[PDB]
DNA sequence: AAAAACATTCGTTCACGTGAGTTCCAGTACAAGTCTAGTC
DNA sequence: GACTTGTACTGGAACTCACGTGAACGAATGTTTTT
């Protein structure tokens, strides 16, 4: 049945009987063959069916012994509804520990993840009602956030990039503070970033400082 | 005449269930 | 279980064989009465002791009967299961006797039979009746006794007469019966005895247990004492959430069946597995192919259109509810409920939970309350979970004695049937004339049932068919009887006494022709 | 009212019918099709015996035994059915819009005069015999022949024959922006012109709102149960009728199919022998009855005979005053005795008269009823029943007799002792205020039957393969929300008054 | 000696299957009147 | 020489009730188990 109508109901109700998509019909006539069931094409699963593909097949449609395709990603993909039973920093940590295992950071994107960066994009430091939106800082870190960059809007002690503009009035008291707190964050400036992004590589920071 | 059903003619149309309404 | 010993108790002497001619002689009688109760206790196949005691036999067959007292009494059956063979003996080897005796001793021989057979079972009830024209001599020093052994065993105790406490005498035709100043001095003493005996066992209410055998052949009196009562249902009648009433619902009225049903048996072997009876589905086809049970399925008709209906998907989209329910849903004027809109086949008299002060009180606040406002209780009631809901009404009924309510199911808007009938009052054509009208007051006023008593300023019914045992039963058991006492005899024809019983008074039938007459004459009707 | 009932619905195809005067309203034509689709579902239930019909005007293409022009019958004239109902849903959303234009065509002329002739020949076709004939109008336009007089005069004329033959038509008229005007050119096309129609109406005829209302009752033409003879004396006798006005409504039987085909099976059932396995003719057999070791012997004669006392019919007994007839003394659901007349001449009169004379002296005639040959007779009683219409002349009780069963002495069972125990003043009044509160009026036909409710609705639904089922409101439960809201804190004190502290009414 | 759990019972309801009497309506035989083809 | 109409007959289908049976089911009885 590939209409879940009363009578498809009403069959799902009763655990006695295996319903399949309209598509296992049209995909055993193509290769005009017996192929097997598969968790896609069913919707439902009767407890002896349920036992065999739970042994071969995964609580997805993802299997363990045959392996997948993009097709087959894409699929089971589709199957999970959603997952926001976390929070951003976890997440954070979660990615920063699969690239860490993987060896991923040679990807053209999220290499800036690890740092945080901070922008002197605010009048009054550790201010957050004296904005200088309307100008090259905001859109610089827009972008260092879509690369993958971690933009924090606090000065916390653990931030460890620090971008300033052509304004070097308060280039002393950024020193101050990184002098004051425990870990140093080096200070960099905003060509930096600009050089960077062509490269897609981490470029030394000591011809930048 | 008055009150008949369109959809069975010679009979007439009974006015819809409306259980019990407190007064 | 329950059970119920009785001891019939036969006059047998020869003064009760004295009849009158026109007049069914009291011996006939006495054996009618007496055949219907063995008959009633064997085909109804319950487990009550039937025992037959005679005094006035010329023979004396009795323990008690040693020491020259309590003669001529015979214990023809001892307590034991009603048989075909008691019926022989009442129908065809019983006969009059030749001396007369003092019921009395009878009464003594009873109560020893009862005491002497009740030690072997339990026994819930304990009956003695007594059938006698009271017309022979008897001694009253054994008054007291008797009275203290019927006070210590609690066993009650009917009494049959020839005579109830001028046309002709029909057997239970809802006339007069031995016309008056045909009672003897001795039969006035023995009515004196009776009546005292009666009073002193009972009270005034005991007066109404001396019967009568035309009365007893048409009013069902012999079961009284022995008849059952139905279990009780027990719910909770809940006006909202909070306030809640335990109450038990007995079926004050229900249709009666007959509980034996008929089995299909060869004629030349009478075997019930001779005969084997077998379903077989075959399709609309030349071949006739058939299939198995477990093939079929269950569908039904929407239209000239077939559409399957599985019987676990039936059950899957049953409509469930939770059962016994009984909660009132409202409550109306008793003028919009009408008597015409009643439904279902049983009452429902509908008490508090046993032995329940709080209950009761409540139940009966809530009646009177009813009463008083003249009001009914619109209510939702439900035998059990497997039972389809219902609608009824709950109205109250108070009397001297016990008050409760009364549940009589009411119809649903399917059930309602809209007909129109052309209108009779406006009818030209068939409206009447004055003489006709008169005639028809004449012939209704000539026929009435019920009599206004001026002594007590009330109605009395003459013809109250609702104490007429139901005729078919009778006959039945009648039939029955015959075939099994005469193998090989047709049927004989309905009782008289059942003819009888199931007709008017012989007054409203003779005072009623010449109105009906007229009403012939003046009405012309013919066959079209 | 003898035969059958035959409709057609005549729907318009012009562009009119096809758009949406605002946002979130359907167009006429689906309002048209969902008035079908619930008029079709609506038969099913009541009288699927009717016959229905689609007929559609101003399509491009035609289907017609006239082979006429720009008309098309969807559905001849036939018995209603799930399949008609799925072929008319098939147009009822956007694409079911385009699929109708695409297959069937729009922005054709027409003519009444052709579609009228169209319906006239469909209603001669159907062999039945029909009570009523009746046509339906779906159109939203008021002067379809402005143009044309001729075609409008042919119309009319139509219109007139159609009329005068015997055909009932009636037009729903549909919301259109000018407005709708029957007085304009449909004044004389309808059967019957109410006086109140005559203006402009800016909406959708009130007809609509009747037609959308699904009825779930099976409606059932008068029938006399059983014509019998009243017997005042042995030559005085009249004619009478039998009616249930009151009847259990039972869901249809189940029938079996086959399950690999879905079709109607045979059931056969037979008797053999368990040592032979021939065939056993009802002679054979014989009933037997066993009473402990006696076994009775009966043939099926024996047994029909053994339950007859008199013919069939009403022995009439003396009057009996209607006071004596107990409320509660209720056994069997009553009947409506009617006269007949077509037995016996002049029994009209004289049951009128008895029916008066009852009435005036306030009596009940006792008669022995006896319904068909061969059973046990009983005891009932005819009380008189005038006639009863409520306003603008409306029969609501009908005149005649209303006979109940009186229960025999067997009927009766009888109750246990109990102690009856009063109640003081306090609570009867506290009670009698709570019922006060609880005060509602009480019509016949204010509750419906949930489970035969449900029934035809799972059946609707598996019919029509509809997502679910319409899950039906219960009327019978006691909505006890509404109760606790109304009594307040009444409750709470009339068991402090009367249920003692220590009580608990649950165990 | 006293309290709690399980096997058994039994009236009651629901529902199926069969039979049988009634009412209504569809199909068909049968008498019978009418109209046509044809001629003169 | 055929049609067509009106009468009457027959039989099918639905209605209703009575009879007989099988299965669920809720509550009471008697027996058994435990402390």
């Amino acid at each position: 049945a590939g209409s879940e109508n009363i009578r498809v109901k009403n069959i799902i109700l009763s655990n006695k009987h295996d319903v399949v998509k309209p598509a296992w019909l049209l995909e055993c006539f193509k290769t005009k063959s017996f192929v097997p069931w598969q968790p896609r094409f069913m919707i439902h699963m009767c407890p002896s069916t349920k036992e065999h593909f739970a042994r071969e097949y995964d609580c997805y449609g993802d299997s363990y012994f045959i392996d997948t395709d993009l097709n087959q990603l894409k699929e089971v993909f589709s199957g999970i509804k959603n997952s926001n039973e976390q929070t951003p920093e976890e997440m954070a940590s979660l990615i920063a520990d699969l690239e860490y295992r993987y060896s991923w950071d040679c990807s053209p994107l999220s290499m800036f993840r690890r740092h945080t960066v901070y922008l002197d994009s605010y009048a009054v430091i550790n201010d957050l009602s004296t904005k200088n939106e309307g100008t090259r800082l905001a859109i610089k870190a827009l972008e260092l956030r879509f690369h993958g960059a971690k933009v924090v809007s606090c000065l916390a002690e653990g931030v460890s990039h620090v971008i300033i503009g052509e304004d070097h009035s308060r280039v002393a008291d950024f020193k101050a503070f990184r002098r004051t707190f425990k870990r140093k964050f080096k200070i960099l400036k905003e060509s930096w970033v600009t050089d960077s992004i062509d490269k897609c590589e981490l470029q030394e920071e000591n011809q930048y400082l | 005449c008055p009150g008949e059903s369109l959809i069975n003619p010679g009979f007439k149309s009974k006015k819809p269930a409306g259980g019990v309404d407190f007064d | 279980g329950n059970k119920a010993a009785v001891v019939l108790c036969m006059d047998v002497g020869f003064t009760m064989s004295n009849s009158i001619p026109g007049i069914e002689s009291p011996f006939e009688q006495a054996k009618k009465v007496i055949t219907m109760f063995v008959q009633r206790q064997v085909f109804a196949e319950n487990k009550d002791e039937i025992a037959l005691v005679l005094f006035g036999t010329d023979g004396t067959d009795n323990p008690l009967s040693g020491g020259d007292q309590y003669q001529n009494i015979t214990v023809h059956r001892h307590l034991m299961l009603p048989d075909f063979d008691l019926l022989e003996d009442i129908e065809s080897k019983i006969q009059p006797g030749s001396q007369q005796a003092d019921f009395l001793d009878a009464l003594i021989v009873s109560m020893d039979v009862i005491q002497h057979e009740t030690i072997g079972k339990k026994f819930e009830k304990r009956h003695i009746e007594i059938f006698t024209d009271l017309s022979s001599r008897f001694s009253k020093s054994q008054l007291d006794i008797i009275i203290h052994s019927l006070k210590k065993c609690d066993i009650s105790l009917q009494f049959f007469l020839p005579f109830s406490l001028d046309g002709p005498f029909r057997l239970g035709g809802h006339g007069p019966s031995f016309p008056l100043k045909g009672i003897t001095e001795q039969q006035k003493e023995g009515l004196e005895i009776v009546k005292m005996v009666m009073i002193s066992l009972e009270g005034e209410d005991g007066l109404d247990e001396i019967y009568s055998f035309s009365e007893s052949l048409r009013k069902l009196c012999v079961f009284k004492k022995i008849e059952r009562h139905s279990i009780h249902w027990p719910c909770r009648l809940t006006i909202g959430s909070n306030l809640s009433i335990r109450i038990a619902a007995y079926k004050s009225i229900l249709q009666e069946r007959v509980k034996k049903t008929w089995t299909v048996v060869d004629a030349k072997t009478l075997k019930k597995e001779d005969i084997q009876k077998e379903t077989v589905y075959c399709l609309n086809d030349d071949d006739e192919t058939e299939v198995l049970k477990e093939d079929i399925i269950q569908g039904f008709r929407y239209g000239s259109d077939i559409v399957p209906f599985s019987k676990v998907d039936e059950e899957q989209m049953k409509y469930k509810s939770e059962g016994k329910c009984f909660s009132v849903l409202g409550f109306c004027k008793s003028s919009q409920v009408q008597r015409r809109f009643f439904m279902g086949n049983q009452v429902l008299k509908v008490f508090a939970a046993r032995d329940d002060e709080a209950a009761a009180v409540a139940l009966s606040s809530l009646i009177h309350a009813l009463d008083d406002l003249d009001m009914v209780a619109i209510v939702r009631y439900a035998y059990d979970k497997r039972a389809n809901p219902q609608v009824g009404v709950a109205f109250p009924h108070i009397k001297h004695n016990y008050e409760c309510l009364v549940y009589v199911q009411l119809p649903f808007m399917e059930d309602l049937r809209q007909y129109m009938f052309s209108s009779l009052k406006n009818s030209k054509k068939y409206a009447p004339t004055e003489a006709q009208l008169n005639a028809v007051d004449a012939l209704i006023d000539s026929m009435s049932l019920a009599k206004k008593d001026e002594k007590t300023d009330t109605l009395e019914d003459l013809f109250p068919t609702t104490k007429i045992p139901n005729p078919r039963f009778q006959r039945l058991f009648q039939c029955l009887l015959h075939r099994a006492l005469h193998p090989r005899e047709p049927l004989p024809p309905i009782q008289q006494h059942i003819w009888n019983m199931l007709n008017p008074p012989a007054e409203v039938t003779t005072k009623s022709q010449i109105p009906l007459s007229k009403i012939k004459t003046l009405f012309p009707l013919i066959e079209a | 009212y003898s035969g059958r009932d035959s409709l057609i619905f005549l729907v318009d195809a012009s562009k009119a019918m096809f758009e949406s005067q605002s946002e979130d309203e359907l167009t006429p034509f689906d309002m048209s099709i969902q008035c079908i689709q619930s008029v079709y579902i609506s038969k099913i239930i009541s009288s699927d015996r009717d016959l229905l019909a689609v007929v559609f005007y101003g399509t491009e293409k035609d289907k017609n035994s006239v082979n006429f022009k720009n008309i098309y019958v969807l559905q001849e004239l036939d018995n209603p059915g799930a399949k008609r109902i799925l072929e008319l849903d098939q147009f009822k959303g956007q694409q079911g819009q385009k699929r109708f234009q695409d297959m069937m065509g729009h922005g054709s002329d027409y003519s009444l005069s052709e579609v009228l002739w169209v319906c006239a020949n469909l209603f001669s076709d159907v062999q039945f015999k029909m009570s009523h004939k009746r046509i339906m109008l779906f159109t939203n336009e008021d002067n379809p022949h402005g143009n044309d007089s001729a075609k409008a005069s042919r119309a009319r004329t139509k219109a007139g024959d159609l009329r005068d033959t015997g055909i009932f038509l009636d037009l729903m008229h549909l919301k259109k922006p000018g407005g709708f005007d029957i007085s304009l050119f449909y004044r004389d096309i309808i059967s019957i012109a109410e006086d109140e129609d005559l203006r402009v109406h800016f909406e959708e005829s009130s007809k609509l709102e009747d037609l959308l209302r699904k009825v779930r009752a099976k409606e059932t033409r008068k029938r006399a149960l059983s014509r019998l003879k009243l017997k005042l004396n042995k030559d005085i006798v009249i004619s009478v009728g039998i009616y249930n006005l009151v009847q259990k409504a039972l869901k249809p039987p189940p029938i079996k199919l086959y399950r690999e085909t879905n079709e109607p099976v045979k059931t056969k059932t037979r008797t053999f022998n368990t040592s032979t396995g021939g065939l056993l003719l009802p002679s054979d057999t014989k009933r037997s009855q066993i009473y402990g070791s006696r076994q009775i012997i009966l043939e099926k004669e024996e047994t029909e005979e053994l339950k007859r006392f008199d013919d069939p019919g009403l022995m009439l007994m003396g009057f009996k005053p209607l006071v004596l007839l107990k409320k509660h003394h209720y056994l069997r659901p009553s009947l409506f005795v009617y006269p007949e007349e077509s037995l016996v001449i002049g029994s009209s009169t004289l049951f009128s008269a008895l029916l008066i004379k009852c009435l005036e002296k306030e009596v009940a005639a006792l008669c022995r009823y006896t319904p068909r040959r061969n059973i046990p007779p009983y005891f009932v009683a005819l009380v008189p029943q005038e006639e009863e219409l409520d306003d603008q002349k409306i029969q609501v009780t009908p005149p005649g007799f209303q006979l109940v069963f009186l229960p025999f002495a067997d009927d009766k069972r009888k109750m246990p002792f109990t102690e009856k125990i009063m109640a003081t003043p306090e609570q009867v009044g506290k009670m009698k205020a709570i019922v006060e509160k609880l005060r509602f009026t009480y019509r016949s036909d204010s509750f419906e039957n949930p489970v035969l409710q449900q029934h035809f609705r799972n059946l609707e639904a598996l019919a029509l393969d509809l997502m679910e089922p319409e899950q039906a409101v219960d009327l019978t439960l006691p909505k006890v929300e509404a109760m606790n809201k109304r009594l307040g804190s009444l409750v709470d004190e009339f068991k402090e008054l009367v249920y003692p502290p220590d009580y608990n009414p649950e165990g």
